[PDB]
């Protein structure tokens, strides 16, 4: 039942609030944590106190206190108890080192000790929801700690990743691709399913849909956190597809380093002619200007894919949908797999943020595809780390801080094998 | 990773140390009284990182030290010298004699305890130390001598700490000693080991730039040291107004410096105004890119087209389309990519603050760890041959302790640190 | 000039240790009561940490000749020196950036252990010094205690689970530390333990609390050691052991 969300970082923090703002909303919740309904689904994600008051199973962690602030702060202030919102003092300064072996090291007692708190305040806890960033020090170091760490601890529980791949365009720091590689490493055996999400892929989405020159956190923000309710909304409503976190390794992972599937939504409307059809809305699943990865599935074969859809939606209108678009499009899937489409249709229309940049809509549509073609992400990641890790740019700061060089070679031939198992699964 | 303690340290570390706190003061609306004065809550919001409190109004955080009790007066007379600590002042009575070693050595060390007193007590009243900020003059006595030994100790007692150094480079053009090439070299041996990020504030650029763009015949230590304070508000801009990139020390040194020993920034920004009182000019966005990735604007006398840009930071002020600033700043690299390094993607990084240098509506600074930086060292490698083969002036340095093996060093890690940098100048992606 | 040992100015400092370091390499053995730099230890002990990085070095070049000069029978004095002189030796010999101030004062170290009966009561005196901020620090004393046990080694010490606990409690932290330098030198101190040891002991107490890249360091290291699994000799003997 119950599902404990982790917040690590700025991304993971920031991302956060923008997903239980969301929560409140298609819940009926109030930030005082409040809700008019007298004489569940959604208690998977809140606790109830016994005065009525519905809390959210989340942590939030950061090795800085200037972002939890604002959240102990701001609207929700009264929403979380604060044993729930954890800072340290000195940051990690975008280095994997300083938040996984120096810095992380002196508060990853007190965070597991936060955790434990609320896992026993559940009877039946399925799992966990980490949202980080892969560029960050805190975001990549310390979230790889915690994932270490959870997997001894809860060792039979599953762990979900939201995790934040990296883009120029908003980029803040150099050895991003460094923090990058090292985390995806270090995480790989411990976690279960991993979403990723590109940054440069919400950009451009929100220049190009939204009409935004230049997007800021908040707009990425809300855009991911409506993708993020979508696929969590299935473990908050009771339905069909996707009912418990052992549920998406099933449908979406068919070997276990390759947990990282395909998140595409749609419609993405600015608040600014006409309602769309189930068709059309599925037909842009398949647009990668869509995809939150950039990649070309067209050049991958699919093991996965669901449409999760949430609206106005009608089965015979989906599956007439759907098999228009599979003799209309090239949708290639591996010669072991069972090809066909999974569905799931939660009848509650989708909630945005009031008087946010994205306008109601009567119906939308998340697809969860598992394809070989967000390999092309790695690749990229890939190249930049080859590229300063041959001339050793930049790594005497994360030796200097408790790693052994010999850690950055182990990292990037792990992502070298992975690359090679996209590569067999592929063909 | 919050508040910086600040030093100076010697003659021109005071000197450009008052102006620079003269500068931010007014920027973020402090009266030498103290109090605050200001209009926008920006300039309140980091305020912490730079000052202090009373509660009767807010302190800077710089500790004031010279073996020579003349430029003590000199500061506290001037505008903003009531507003320091009195008891930060820590100043000796008897003089460096422009020897690095008399201030290193001799007489600095026997000061250099009570200074760090005084940073103990700056220490305590953080709530996190970001790190330590140290303007001196490589080419003197004090700021020289004693202040690398004051970069040691606090390396030393605060080895968490991000150290960070304005470092004026001396110049036949304006030098007031023939031992400049010696105390610049022995001063250079010690930052390329001890601090962790240091600009090179070239007093040979800076005079040419009074002279040569600002048309003025004789420049004095009043105009150069405008373009000082100017490029010192500039490069800490980030640090103390709300920004997303390059917020602390660490951060920005992650981002700059690939290498431990490279990390000598060549700074430069735009406009190049005069003491006057403004220009009708209004910059473009296209025009401040332009005059940033120009040697004309360089701080440092090393030609850009020499060498090539391992890391890049720009900071722009002022209200102005950040999408024309992308553009531009795209356009400048693909348009010069042979001058960037391959093998580092995503090097030049960009920020924008909206609040601007007081006097200007648009500015911009430029950090740039250039490989061609290796020219600064080459000439006073140069100058310091010259005079250590006949071993000219050498008895000053020995009459203090100093062994002459400590100048064979000294010049031999300059020559490497060159050297390397040439050596990731001639590296390839291939 | 005896008492300008301690006067204000450098130079004059600087001469007295000079000077020292002379009588001391000049007099007699049998010794003058001149000489009577044994009971009041904290005269040297002010030396060591002259403010002065020069005549510092100069202070400790002369303690040296002076800390083998009294290897001359009946000094069992040695006692009171180690309590006095190792501490201002650590803190601020092996502490210090300059590599002739720190080799002798490694130096100095190794004479007052010898001077003792065994390394115990010279490794107690230094083992706070392996928690400090300073990594210089800990990363040059954990190098001199792995040189202390490589010489010396762990005879005659009273108890040595007392002492072997003791020295393997702060282990894990140090080759976990974040400085590149104190987690070399601590595989070093690992490999010297190993020397004296089995490997069956350590892995049983502590190469299982390492980093698994670390652990395989130590046994690509402890492959490259020929000599037998202890050393059939000290490679440093005792004063008390060529004596008697
Ligand atoms: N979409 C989105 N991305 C973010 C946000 N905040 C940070 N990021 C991304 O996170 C990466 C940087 O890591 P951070 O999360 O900012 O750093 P951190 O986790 O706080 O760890 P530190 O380095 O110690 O500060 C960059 O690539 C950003 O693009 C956010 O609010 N929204
Ligand atoms: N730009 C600038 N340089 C200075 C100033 N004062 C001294 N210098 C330079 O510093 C060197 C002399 O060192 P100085 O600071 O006067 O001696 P110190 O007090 O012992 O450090 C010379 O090369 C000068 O060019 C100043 O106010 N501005
Ligand atoms: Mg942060
Ligand atoms: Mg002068």
């Amino acid at each position: 039942r119950e599902c404990i969300s982790i917040h690590v970082g700025q991304a993971g923090v920031q991302i956060g609030n923008a997903c239980w703002e969301l929560y409140c909303l298609e819940h009926g919740i109030q930030p005082d944590g409040q809700m008019p309904s007298d004489k569940d689904s959604f208690n998977t994600f809140f606790s109830e106190t016994g005065a009525g008051k519905h809390v959210p199973r989340a942590v939030f962690v950061d090795l800085e206190p200037t972002v939890i602030d604002e959240v102990r702060t701001g609207t929700y202030r009264q929403l979380f108890h604060p044993e729930q919102l954890i800072t340290g003092k000195e940051d990690a300064a975008n280095n994997y080192a300083r938040g996984h072996y120096t810095i992380g090291k002196e508060i990853i007692d007190l965070v597991l000790d936060r955790i434990r708190k609320l896992a026993d305040q559940c009877t039946g806890l399925q799992g966990f929801s980490v949202f980080h960033s892969f560029g960050g020090g805190t975001g990549s170091g310390f979230t790889s700690l915690l994932m270490e760490r959870l997997s001894v601890d809860y060792g039979k529980k599953s762990k979900l990743e939201f995790s934040i791949y990296p883009a120029p365009q908003v980029s803040t720091a150099v050895v991003e691709p460094y923090n990058s590689i090292l985390t995806t490493h270090t995480t790989l055996e411990h976690s279960d399913c991993a979403f990723m999400v590109d940054n440069e892929a919400i950009y451009d989405i929100c220049r190009r849909n939204l009409d935004i020159e230049r997007p800021t956190y908040t707009n990425l923000n809300r855009l991911i956190g409506q993708i993020v309710s979508s696929i969590t909304a299935s473990l908050r409503f009771d339905g069909a597809l996707n009912v418990d976190l052992t549920e998406f390794q099933t449908n979406l992972v068919p070997y276990p380093r390759a947990h990282f599937p395909l998140a595409t939504y749609a419609p993405v409307i600015s608040a600014e002619h006409e309602q769309l059809s189930v068709a059309e809305i599925t037909n842009a699943c398949f647009e990668p200007a869509n995809q939150m990865v950039k990649c070309d599935p067209r050049h991958g074969k699919y093991m996965a894919c669901c449409l999760l859809y949430r609206g106005d939606v009608v089965p015979k209108d989906v599956n007439a949908a759907i098999a228009t678009i599979k003799t209309k499009r090239t949708i290639q899937f591996v010669d072991w797999c069972p090809t066909g489409f999974k569905v799931g249709i939660n009848y509650e229309p989708p909630t945005v943020v009031p008087g946010g940049d994205l306008a109601k809509v009567q119906r939308a549509v998340c697809m969860l595809s598992n394809t070989t073609a967000i390999a092309e992400a790695w690749a990229r990641l890939d190249h930049k780390f080859d590229l300063m890790y041959a001339k050793r740019a930049f790594v005497h700061w994360y030796v200097g801080e408790g790693m052994e060089e010999g850690e950055f070679s182990e990292a990037r031939e792990d992502m070298a094998a992975l690359e090679k198992d996209y590569e067999e699964v592929g063909v | 990773m919050r508040e910086i303690v600040h030093i100076q340290a010697g003659q021109c570390g005071n000197q450009i140390g008052a102006k620079f706190w003269e500068v931010i003061s007014d920027e973020h609306g402090i009266d030498p009284t103290g109090s605050y004065h200001g209009d926008s809550d920006l300039q309140l919001e980091r305020i912490n990182v730079y000052y202090n409190e009373a509660a009767n109004k807010y302190v800077p955080r710089a500790i004031l030290v010279d073996l020579e009790p003349g430029t003590m007066d000199s500061v506290r007379s001037g505008p903003f010298g009531q507003i320091f600590r009195p008891d930060n002042f820590v100043f000796g009575q008897s003089g460096a004699g422009n020897n690095w070693a008399k201030g290193h050595y001799t007489e600095g060390a026997e000061l250099v305890d009570s200074v760090l007193d005084v940073v103990r007590k700056e220490s305590e009243s953080c709530d996190c130390l970001q790190g330590f900020q140290l303007t001196h003059s490589l080419g003197g006595g004090t700021g020289s001598g004693m202040g690398t030994l004051l970069i040691s100790k606090i390396r030393e007692e605060y080895p968490d700490r991000i150290m960070n150094t304005f470092s004026v480079v001396p110049s036949p053009k304006v030098s007031d000693t023939v031992v400049e090439p010696y105390n610049a070299t022995l001063s250079v041996h010690q930052l390329v080991e001890n601090t962790d990020e240091t600009y090179c504030i070239d007093n040979e650029a800076l005079y040419d730039i009074c002279f040569r763009t600002l048309k003025l015949t004789t420049p004095t230590y009043g105009d150069l040291n405008h373009l000082v304070s100017a490029t010192m508000s500039g490069v800490t801009t980030c640090l103390r107004f709300p920004g997303q990139l390059n917020a602390d020390l660490r951060k920005l040194a992650v981002n700059m410096v690939p290498f431990p020993r490279l990390h000598f920034f060549m700074p430069g920004f735009a406009p190049l105004t005069s003491r006057g009182s403004q220009q009708y000019r209004a910059l473009t966005v296209p025009e401040l890119t332009q005059q940033m990735f120009d040697a004309k604007n360089m701080m440092a006398a090393c030609d850009p087209r020499h060498g090539r840009y391992l890391t890049v930071a720009a900071v722009f002020r002022g209200r102005m389309s950040m999408k024309e600033v992308d553009e531009q700043m795209l356009n400048v690299q693909n348009k010069n990519s042979s001058y960037f390094v391959e093998w580092i993607p995503n090097n030049v990084k960009t920020a924008v603050c909206d609040i601007p240098p007081r006097g200007l509506k648009m500015s911009a600074t430029f950090i740039g760890n250039s490989t061609a930086i290796q020219e600064l060292f080459k000439r006073i490698s140069e100058q310091f041959t010259a005079m250590f083969r006949r071993k000219a002036f050498l008895h000053w340095y020995t009459g203090e302790g100093m062994d002459e093996m400590e100048f064979t060093e000294a010049e031999s890690n300059m020559n490497d640190l060159v050297s390397e940098y040439q050596q990731y100048q001639d590296a390839t992606a291939d | 000039l005896e008492q300008r040992a301690s006067h204000k100015v450098w130079k004059a400092r600087l001469n007295a240790y000079q000077e020292l370091n002379n009588l001391f390499t000049k007099s007699s053995v049998i010794p003058n009561d001149v000489a009577n730099y044994w009971l009041d230890p904290e005269l040297f002990a002010s030396y060591i940490v002259d403010s002065n990085v020069v005549a510092q070095e100069n202070a400790i070049i002369a303690l040296h000749t002076l800390l083998e000069y009294i290897s001359q029978v009946p000094n069992v004095s040695t006692s009171k020196l180690r309590l006095q002189w190792i501490p201002p030796l650590v803190e601020k010999g092996l502490s210090s950036s300059r590599a002739a101030t720190k080799a002798k004062a490694t130096d100095c170290i190794m004479l007052l252990t010898q001077s003792d009966t065994s390394i115990q009561q010279t490794v107690n005196l230094m083992l706070p010094s392996l928690s400090n901020k300073l990594p210089r620090l800990v990363s040059s004393c954990v190098k001199c205690l792995a040189t202390i046990i490589e010489e010396f080694g762990f005879i005659n010490v009273s108890d040595i689970n007392i002492l072997l606990s003791e020295i393997l409690e702060p282990l894990p932290k140090l080759s976990s530390h974040a400085d590149r330098n104190v987690r070399s030198e601590t595989m070093n101190l690992i490999l010297q333990i190993y020397k004296w040891f089995g490997k069956e002991l350590l892995q049983e107490l502590l190469l299982e609390k390492l980093k698994p890249i670390q652990q395989r360091d130590l046994s690509r290291m402890f492959e490259k050691y020929e000599g037998t699994i202890p050393p059939k000799q000290q490679p440093r003997l005792f004063q008390w052991q060529k004596e008697q």
